[PDB]
């Protein structure tokens, strides 16, 4: 329907908005656990290194995912993406429609 | 009753916060010769007058507001003067500072661990199409 | 959560009146500061002061003096340290909540846009075109329009706005209301009355909607070409009710076709054929646009109506010269078949009839496989004759609504006559005269 | 453009791997220096106003920035026989036959 | 005595295709294959002129050239009647090796009664004011018909109106009609000699947007032409660029 190219692409920007939008909760959770830790609890202290590690290690693949999205997007500005900004024209309605009607005389004629 | 531009107007926030910070802390460049003059009025102030206005001008009274809010953090920072000796809130404090200093260096090491044309001669081509002389290689 | 008016003005007041106590402390306290500073400066402290303070108190009203220089002790200092470690923890959780609340608000409108560009890329095709319209927000409007693709109309090009319903889990389409035409067949009673009906043509998701504009904006270029064709066509039993209706009367039939918003007869099939007949005319004419501006660098701009229209034209054409072969059959019968001791009749179809690239051959090609449906319709009937004279008559219509006879005769016992007429009356006695001449 | 987006995106990437970490840094008590409750409040007001937000709008810049070349890479693609001509023929004499009905 | 109002340029081979889907997005027509040949026939050596005319003023002698088309037939070489006639062939004819040759260019030229059609096309130096943006030459051309006679070539036509043949060059490419009369060709050049064919646009594809114009003394159209050909160069900018060639190079005059 689109292509496969198109279809992985927006799958890849669907994923790095969600690693995004899933950053303020491991932000949110790495300030909670400093929370309680800097109320005196000590047993959490492996959660908090683990947080904030999956914290710095979910930027660093988001952003480098994002990085190399901005290279294939600027790599196949001849490939498969028009090198200038102009809108497209719409082209073969013509002869569509003139294959569906063949279609509908065809149905009437032979039942 | 329209308010401007969010960009706008979290710019000039930003700016007033900042000029917030930046009157904190010369007041507290001059924390000492600030906390060492105290204020009177001179005699040709107008004290029977407006006593009001100078107790104003003169007040160090901050409003019921922030001293109940200062309680209130004082209250739930989960340990208080009045139930624990000095020596265990200063050992206390220096544990905490321990931890703190465990967490930016945590900071610190996690931080550390990542990353942070032309085919032709168009005038040759079209000098050959008039005249017939070999574009020149 | 949704938000009201009385709410977000009550809130609209409260940092209202907030800013104000925070602009009068800080007012106040620039004023205590000037104030003091003009003891010792008199001038740049009045440049800071009230012209409500300058009013009242002068300047130099205020003196300070240095107390011993103090060192804090340890009790303030484990009192201001646990304040700070406190009020940090306040801040602290004050943040985790505001990141908790901005995550799940981003969620679901992450979410949101997730389902809407999965419905984007389930929804939409290469082949149709997107581009980002304003109002100023950024909109994606889809070009249905034909006007690329071989229409001239200017009236309304075909854009629709596409939005999101989540409620319907799709995507829809804002024109930038439903009307079809369909064709009545009124046939005649034998008693020369009002004409009755004999048959009539028959009459969510995002490629049913997309082929629904682009039928609705079609189907209305089909109504507005007729339309225009028809004020040509006014002497020959053609006319316009109301700018969106056109009424064809015939000699034995009547064709109203309509273009209006919102059981089995015999004439239904001959109604659905003459409808796909005009789209598929329509199709010809938007083909042989694309022709001009292919095979011309200027290209065509505007179409001529008697010239390029051809709509109600050629099948006007072809039942007029139908009924024309049976008044000409039934003048042949009686002039000459009842007058000579007997006769055959046999009918014929004569025909009449670089650029190589495959866009144009195929459009060449493509207009040729409707050229038999655009042609002119010819037919010759030739009659034999006890021996050697021999009688032909060639019906044919340059205009498509008209009638003319080329009449070829001649005999062995000679003559030779090869004559036009316009009308059958004249082909009546000129039967009659070669019938009672030659023939017999 | 392209240009635009690396120097945003490397900006948001390197103020978001300094921003939380200062945020929780600046979360120290020392005898950097707070020495009146007037600097307990404000470095903890320009917490939440300076450092939380800072990278709710840094997430939200980025987030932008994604729909922007989501949408990029769908507008700008370039874009990309059943009937013969003696079956046209054929299919519209039958039709126009039928359609006469003589 | 039309005016040609012109840009020009060349692509790569490789982005042949590139540019051919961008033009069909800017115009909505379908590339057009053509091909011209176009024989230049220079005045006689052996003939003493005079630099005067018939009138007193002073003029150069002039490459009057003479073009019409080669069927298809004749360019596929036996292996590609499979393929339609489109763009797409273009991308093979890269080398010299191209079926039409010198022998069968004097064959046609020879015509061995009657002769194709052919356009006779006169061009001067593009104009020297240096203060319009796009070239423009003046051409004056003439459609030769038919002929007869026992003396029927073409050639010897030529040579009875005094000019005697030069070089010949084979152009195939693809062209699009666009908005308000604009003619945009993308082509290759092959010279035909007895030698060899020789593919002087190597490795690329020569552009040439133009717009012809019947009263060049029209200012206002003309000014309306040129602003046309500034729209396509501004919607063209970053992946190509439209110059002004060289006067000298579009010169068709004969040096001494």
């Amino acid at each position: 329907m689109q292509p496969p190219y198109i279809q992985e692409r927006l799958k890849s920007l669907n994923d790095i908005e969600t690693q995004l939008c899933s950053m303020l909760q491991e932000a949110s959770q790495v300030t909670f656990i400093f929370g309680e830790l800097k109320r005196g609890n000590e047993s959490v202290k492996p959660q908090f290194e683990n947080h904030v590690k999956q914290f710095y290690e979910r930027l660093d693949k988001s952003t480098t995912q994002l990085r190399k999205e901005i290279q294939l997007l600027d790599e196949n500005v001849g490939t498969r993406l028009l090198p200038i900004n102009v809108n497209k024209k719409a082209l073969g309605q013509d002869t569509e429609k003139m294959e569906e009607q063949l279609d509908l005389l065809s149905a009437i004629l032979d039942p | 009753a329209e308010l401007p531009q969010w960009y706008t107007l979290q710019s000039q926030l930003n700016v007033t916060l900042s000029q917030l910070v930046s009157v904190t802390s010369t007041l507290q460049h001059f924390q000492e010769t600030l906390d060492s003059t105290v204020v009177y009025p001179l005699p040709k102030f107008p004290t029977t007058s407006h006593e009001s206005l100078v107790t104003t001008l003169l007040r160090k009274k901050n409003i019921p507001e922030v001293d109940e809010w200062m309680k209130y953090v004082r209250e739930t920072s989960g340990v208080t003067t009045a139930l624990l000796k000095d020596e265990e809130i200063e050992k206390l404090l220096q544990q905490d500072r321990e931890i703190t200093n465990w967490a930016r260096t945590t900071f610190r090491n996690e931080y550390g661990k990542h990353d942070f044309s032309k085919p032709f001669n168009v005038d040759d081509v079209l000098k050959f199409t008039f005249t017939g002389e070999k574009p020149i290689i | 959560t949704v938000m009201t008016q009385e709410q977000f003005v009550k809130r609209r007041r409260d940092m209202l009146e907030h800013i104000n106590l925070a602009m009068n402390e800080s007012s106040l306290a620039l004023e205590f500061v000037s104030l003091l500073l003009s003891s010792v400066k008199e001038s740049t402290g009045m440049s800071s002061m009230s012209p409500f303070l300058r009013k009242v108190v002068k300047p130099s009203s205020l003196n300070s003096d240095k107390i011993p220089y103090v060192a804090p002790t340890k009790k303030e200092y484990i009192e201001l340290d646990i304040l700070n470690k406190g009020w940090k923890l306040q801040s602290l959780n004050e943040s985790k909540d505001l990141l908790r609340a901005s995550f799940n608000k981003l969620s679901s409108i992450l979410q949101n846009e997730h389902d809407y560009w999965n419905k984007i890329m389930q929804s939409i095709s290469n082949k149709d075109v997107i581009f980002k319209i304003r109002d100023g927000q950024k909109l994606l409007a889809i070009k249905y329009g034909y006007e690329d693709s071989g229409s001239t109309y200017k009236h309304d090009r075909g854009i629709a706005n596409i939005r999101n319903n989540i409620e319907s889990q799709n995507l829809d389409l804002i024109p930038h209301v439903k009307k079809f035409l369909r064709v009545r067949i009124f046939t005649k009673i034998e008693s020369e009355d009002d004409y009755i009906l004999s048959g009539e043509s028959v009459m969510k998701d995002i490629r049913k909607q997309i082929q629904l504009l682009k039928k609705i904006i079609f189907e209305k270029e089909l109504m507005y070409q007729i339309k225009k064709e028809c004020a040509l066509l006014i002497s020959y039993g053609v006319s316009i009710e109301n700018e969106n209706k056109v009424i064809i009367e015939l000699p034995n039939e009547k064709f109203e076709i309509e273009l209006l918003s919102l059981l089995p007869k015999i004439n239904d099939k001959r109604a659905n054929l003459m409808l796909v007949m005009l789209r598929l005319l329509l199709v010809v004419i938007f083909k042989k646009t694309l022709r001009s501006r292919i095979s011309s660098p200027h290209g065509l701009i505007n179409l001529n109506v008697d010239d390029d229209i051809l709509i109600i034209r050629p099948i006007l054409g072809k039942v007029r010269f139908a009924n024309y072969k049976l008044l000409l059959k039934k003048i042949i019968k009686d002039y000459v078949l009842d007058i000579v001791p007997g006769s055959s009749i046999t009918e014929t179809e004569v025909e009449r009839e670089n650029i190589d690239d495959e866009n144009i051959t195929k459009l060449n090609k493509e207009i040729r496989a409707f050229d038999k449906l655009l042609n002119i319709p010819r037919r010759e009937l030739k009659i034999n004759l006890p021996l050697s004279p021999n009688l032909s008559l060639m019906l044919e219509s340059p205009n498509y609504c008209n009638a003319l006879i080329h009449i070829k005769f001649s005999a062995g016992t000679a003559v030779s006559f090869d004559t036009t007429f316009s009308d059958f009356k004249e082909v009546e006695d000129f039967l009659h005269f070669i019938v009672a001449e030659y023939i017999q | 453009s392209n240009q635009a987006l690396y120097e945003k995106l490397e900006q948001t990437r390197t103020i978001l791997s300094v921003k939380l970490a200062e945020l929780i840094n600046m979360t120290t008590i020392a005898d950097a220096q707070e020495n009146s409750e007037l600097a307990v409040a404000t470095t903890s007001v320009m917490m939440v106003n300076n450092q939380t937000m800072q990278l709710i709008k840094n997430v939200q810049d980025l987030l932008i920035l994604t729909r922007s070349i989501k949408e990029k890479w769908l507008l700008n693609q370039i874009p990309v026989t059943r009937f013969d001509e003696k079956q046209i023929e054929e299919l519209l004499d039958n039709c126009i036959e039928t359609f006469v009905a003589e | 005595m039309v005016q040609q109002l012109s840009l020009f340029g060349s692509i790569g081979d490789d982005g042949y295709d590139l540019l051919i889907s961008t033009l069909t997005t800017i115009s909505g027509n379908p590339p057009l294959l053509y091909n011209s040949l176009c024989t230049v026939w220079k005045p006689n050596p052996s003939y003493d002129v005079e630099n005067v005319n018939s009138r007193n003023q002073l003029v150069e002698p002039n490459r009057i050239k003479l073009s019409k088309e080669v069927p298809f037939s004749y360019l596929i070489d036996e292996t590609m009647m499979d393929k339609p006639l489109n763009f797409r062939i273009l991308k093979s004819f890269t080398n010299d090796k191209i079926p039409l040759n010198y022998a069968m260019t004097r064959n046609i030229l020879h015509n061995t009664e009657s002769c194709s059609p052919w356009s006779l096309q006169i061009s001067d130096i593009p104009a020297a004011g240096n203060n319009r943006s796009v070239s423009m030459q003046t051409i004056a051309e003439t459609i030769i018909l038919s002929s007869a006679g026992k003396n029927s070539s073409v050639s010897s036509l030529m040579n009875g109106l005094g000019y005697v043949f030069e070089f010949q060059y084979l152009t195939i490419g693809v062209k699009f009609f666009m908005k308000h009369g604009l003619i945009l060709e993308l082509q290759k050049i092959w010279q035909i000699e007895e030698a060899g064919n020789s593919q002087i646009t190597s490795g690329g594809f020569l552009l040439k947007a133009y717009i012809n114009v019947s009263r060049g003394t029209d200012i206002d159209r003309i000014n309306y032409t040129e602003t046309a050909l500034m729209n396509l160069k501004k919607e063209l900018q970053g992946y190509i660029e439209l110059s002004v060639p060289d006067r000298q190079s579009m010169d068709s005059r004969v040096a001494h």
